[PDB]
């Protein structure tokens, strides 16, 4: 929590959040010194709250932003081509509601029988992912 | 090379400038100094803007000017001011979103809603206690005994949908909630509380069963058992308040138990950025009411940086002013 | 109308301290009201009329008392951080005392005292110095931050174990009832709770999260979620309080919310009957704080047969006088 | 009925609204103005049955006089001359709307001290031994420095020799208040309420004169020049002969003391007087005589038991302003 | 940093708790420092100028001090029940001075005629010829019974100076009243009769001077002369190496005193007991802090405020420190 700068990312309640908050107290009437951390989940987009003391760590999940070619629309999972050629059908496209979702179709139809293709982008937390942009 | 000491001189003609009164209240020396320095602290705060969140944005209601400040304002009252014509003084600020935040004592809860059932009576501080119980008539300004029948027969009714969607929705009431639900039924403008409603401002009483409203949550309780207020949300919510504004600000008329929620509140965020006290009482006897600004820097409730100005004198005499000198020109402006 | 005859000292150089109280009735202005005050609390010491109070717990070693007398002690947070503290011990060790009503500094600062002691100081030092060298200020009285740590750690096993319960056997946890459980915990003789505990001498805070204990509730909410105090249950067994009593006496030290909780109660039976107030405090505000007993009786809180007596001082000065001159007598009795 | 002045939406305050309805917001802003009410009373009292005109003034010219049937009597406490209030003073005096000033020694001291230096503005909580240590001394939050006091010795040392001579060869007794009307007369700043006091003719009176820097000055001429006599005797006769030819008398006590009780004893020897307005920070609980509400002042006989008291429990610096504003300003433009 | 422990009652000792106020806190630890400050006062010998020696009164106990001290009381004082601790400090010569108000002058020599007595309706008071300050009512019927006693002796004290040319003032008139008195149980008696001088520059400020109006109308030429008064009053602290203060209260009685204590540069020892606030920027509320400001307390001393009535304060503060001087 001595290097938790804002902007770096942690695991609040097992949802990974980015710091976009966070406040310290040396000590005084509420109890001995804690401090109070804030973070958005990525996949909602939910601010959370936790009171900590110091001399402690807090869990970093590892996530990659990721570019791969639109190949096909499976019913929703999307043929994915990866950088190193291999092909994943894992990722699907983003949920109802996310615009993203139609972002990701309609530029697919702008392009499906064209020489462009679509490129989206799927952070990527462990297992988590989700085409978070695409163009074209 | 400090200030000069100099009142302003009445017009030889005989219209006074009420406007040129005010500017002088500053250099008149002893209270006034403190009238003039208590207004310059709340022009800061309505004045308040920094380069990168944004607070009296209000609810959007048609027909209403708001103005958005990087400033979060948090109001202390005690009943005492919700129950005098300072109420007046107070809608103003809250329908036009001026204030973030109230906090207040439970009779001020149940002397709005009251207030906006009926009106109240005046009297004088010597009156005879016996003679007063017996024609039914309460003190604090004379608010009558009929007053409390009618608001009974308002607040039973939320409290039991409040219970009902507690059981079949989930709903886990605490204080805080019961107040907003309470000011959005009210549907009065003359209502401190349906303007907070309107204007999402939240409204936090720790001891609300000490109170007309805790009496009636008795009463209720052996008709319709089980209805739970949790003071741990609450104070979940309350202490949270403080933490998200750039800076804070309260404005403390009166003391007891709201003079140190909103200070203690104010120790997660480190200290309130600005501060005005109006109360008349005084530190010896060791009380918090009478602390003076100087005990609350000593626990973390004031900011250091901060310069507190406290104003040792009634609020019926110091508010009317402090209104006309900071609020009303910035709105208008 | 009797003569203002005060006491003459001995020439020799003998001064008997009993003969200076004997004639404080007859002294004048305030020595008038503190030896009026200490009559009727002789008064309900020994109204014995044909409803069994001061009993005690039974405890081997400790002196008790007769029945027929419910005694509220309405004491602030200030009083029990003073050295009064050792007079409220020793009058709840006897039991004429039935029940404790106290804010919640007050609660905190008993246990803490347990595990660490309280300094002086003075009323004039740079709040801003206090806290850079870490000490909380409550008057004169300094409080310092170790105090604050060790309470924690007491309080926060403990409140884990109240959770397993509710969650287990579904115990619903309310402020009295937590405060009994911190009484038998503490096991100190020193603590004027831990005889309240042993005694049942119920202790009633209506806002117990206004302080370091509802601080407390809040850091642990977030570790240990689904922890709920409620206020429901709690204004049912302290309004109720007043009810079962051949005859019910305040003494509220202080003011505020304590004043309003006991006096409120009191109005179950129609209103209390014998009372003592020890505030520094006036009604030219209109605030709680300083109402006259008048006032009070206005609202029905105070018996009309009643003679309410209120010494306008700081109780840290009336109260060492009040025990010798009532309670001291009663237990040799 | 309890009610208040919502400020405007488009922000439009009348201050004159605010004052207006300050009766009916209940608690202190009610006697405020109440006090209001019964000072204008005193102005608007002329009535018809010779005739007694109060307020002709000493007829100086370029100046507004206004003649009223009812006699006033102000009581001022040493502080309000210190304080910005002098401004608001100096107005009653120079229109001569207050027959008669009952004020201590230090009042009367610093009328004269502002004319010759300033006092300045502080702070409550200041140490006592620093501001001595400066050569600073302390009237609340204001700092009158050591330099002033001693410009009022240069000044009033030529004058009491003068008086001294007078006694020996024109035969002159000298009492508290002539001492004062020689001072004011010879002060020669249009800034001095007594200059103004001294041109319309007007008695001012402190019992206690040696009590104050004059009583240090009076001491030491003494000891080089003896055989002054001061004589409080003739003093009392006058004083208290003072509210007898009155038809009525307008008592406005602005603090508490000797000068609260200085007035109101007067006031038993015409039964009481008729229009009084107290604003002070005192509680009757001690007994004392500066905190004594109306009541106690109505047992022995000072008020008027048909007048109506008004007591407002407030710092006078905030509640003067608005009790001139509201009365006497608006009768002198009628 | 000493503890906070009160007495701990036996499962009482009135002495062993008046030990431990010092340590219960707020006003508690001043009415205990305050009871220290008085016993330094009498408990003061520099070797080198003794005071307190007494009127030589026999079967009086009296002793010596390096120490002069200046009692102030406003006049609700000697209304009340304290007129009985103020006597006891005069009559052992105690306290080598006395500043009081008209009314405590006229009050201790009208209880001797006829005595004082015990939210009453103002105007009801004035219907039934009752005069009342705080709690305490003095009949009218008393006043009029001190207009016959000091009637005489002002055509007395004119007559003096008409042929021996003595000059008058406020303190000789006191002195004079004190020895026509005569009587033990009065206050100023005992100061007279142990040479205690008493000022009060307002005298006119009262009944005294009320009745100096009526006699003027009928015997004129009287004179009261200030001038003289305030070169006695102002050179009474000078001689000393030590004086002590104790103020019961505010105003002329505090102003007095304590600008007088400028001439010696300072007053020693202080304690003030008044229920004042210094918000009003009033002379009796300054707290300590201001009055050292003028010069009047040495910086050097340590002031005492017990922001308490004198009337619950006092009895405690004599049973605390001068009895053991008597004991002793
Ligand atoms: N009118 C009332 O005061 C009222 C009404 C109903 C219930 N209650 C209950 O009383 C308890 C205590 O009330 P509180 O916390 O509001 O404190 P309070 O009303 O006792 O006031 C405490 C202090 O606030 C200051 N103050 C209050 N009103 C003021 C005014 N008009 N002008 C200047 N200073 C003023 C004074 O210094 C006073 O000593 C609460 O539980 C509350 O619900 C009070
Ligand atoms: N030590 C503390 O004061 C303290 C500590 C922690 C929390 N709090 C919180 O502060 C709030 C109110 O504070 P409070 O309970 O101390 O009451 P308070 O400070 O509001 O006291 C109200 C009135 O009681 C009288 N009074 C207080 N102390 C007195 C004394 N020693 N002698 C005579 N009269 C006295 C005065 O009239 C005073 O204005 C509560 O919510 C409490 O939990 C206070
Ligand atoms: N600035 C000074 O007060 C001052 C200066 C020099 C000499 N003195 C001498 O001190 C003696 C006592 O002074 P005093 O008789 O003027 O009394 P004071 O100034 O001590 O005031 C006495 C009481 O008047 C009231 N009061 C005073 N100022 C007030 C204010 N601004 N607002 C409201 N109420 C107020 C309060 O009840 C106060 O306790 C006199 O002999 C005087 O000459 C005083
Ligand atoms: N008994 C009377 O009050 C009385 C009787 C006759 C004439 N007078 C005249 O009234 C004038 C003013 O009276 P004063 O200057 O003696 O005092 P004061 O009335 O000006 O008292 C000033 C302050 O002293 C404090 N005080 C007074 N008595 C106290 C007490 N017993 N305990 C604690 N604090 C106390 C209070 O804060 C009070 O506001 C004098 O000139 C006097 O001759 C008064």
């Amino acid at each position: 929590v001595n290097k938790l700068k804002k902007g770096g990312y942690v695991l609040i309640e097992g949802r990974p959040c980015r710091v976009v908050d966070i406040t310290k107290s040396k000590t005084g009437k509420h109890g001995h010194a804690k401090a109070g951390i804030a973070g958005t989940d990525l996949f909602t987009g939910r601010r959370y709250e936790t009171h900590l003391p110091t001399s402690h760590e807090i869990e970093v999940p590892f996530v990659d932003r990721s570019d791969y070619g639109l190949i096909n629309i499976d019913d929703g999972h999307t043929q994915l081509l990866t950088l190193d050629g291999t092909l994943r059908e894992d990722v699907d496209l983003p949920p109802e509601g996310n615009e993203m979702r139609q972002r990701v179709i309609d530029l697919f139809n702008v392009c499906v029988n064209t020489n462009d293709q679509v490129v989206v982008t799927v952070l990527s937390s462990n297992g988590e992912n989700l085409i978070v942009d695409c163009k074209k | 090379t400090t200030p000069l000491v100099k009142g302003y001189v009445p017009d030889d003609n005989g219209k006074f400038d009420f406007d040129k009164m005010l500017e002088q209240m500053k250099y008149c020396g002893f209270q006034a100094t403190n009238l003039g320095l208590a207004i310059d602290q709340i022009n800061e705060m309505l004045h308040y803007d920094y380069e990168p969140k944004l607070f009296g944005l209000g609810g959007g209601v048609e027909g209403v000017k708001y103005k958005p400040r990087a400033c979060k304002i948090f109001l202390g009252i005690t009943s005492n001011l919700i129950s005098s014509g300072m109420r007046d003084y107070i809608r103003f600020l809250v329908k036009h979103a001026l204030v973030d935040v109230v906090v207040c004592t439970a009779g001020g809860i149940e002397e709005d809603f009251i207030k906006c059932l009926a009106p109240t009576h005046m009297g004088e501080f010597f009156h005879d206690g016996h003679d007063l119980r017996k024609r039914g008539l309460n003190r604090i300004l004379i608010v009558p005994n009929k007053n409390y029948c009618l608001f009974e027969d308002w607040i039973m009714p939320i409290l039991d949908k409040c219970l009902e969607e507690q059981n079949t929705q989930g709903t886990k009431w605490t204080p805080s909630k019961l107040i907003h639900r309470l000011g959005l039924e009210i549907n009065n403008e003359d209502s401190v509380w349906y303007w907070a409603a309107k204007n999402n401002i939240p409204v936090y009483s720790p001891a609300l069963t000490d109170g007309s409203i805790g009496d009636m949550i008795y009463f209720h309780s052996y008709n319709n058992p089980g209805l739970v207020l949790d003071l741990v949300e609450d104070i979940r919510d309350m202490n949270n308040e403080p933490l998200w504004a750039t800076k804070t600000g309260c404005i403390i008329l009166g003391g007891g138990v709201v003079k140190h929620h909103i200070m203690n509140a104010n120790l997660y965020r480190n200290g309130a950025d600005f501060v005005v006290y109006v109360n008349t009482a005084h530190d010896f006897d060791g009380s918090d009411s009478g602390a003076r600004p100087d005990e609350a820097v000593s626990w973390g409730a004031i900011s250091l940086e901060a310069k507190p100005v406290k104003v040792y004198a009634e609020v019926t005499l110091v508010l009317p002013l402090l209104v006309a000198g900071s609020f009303s020109k910035f709105l208008a402006e």
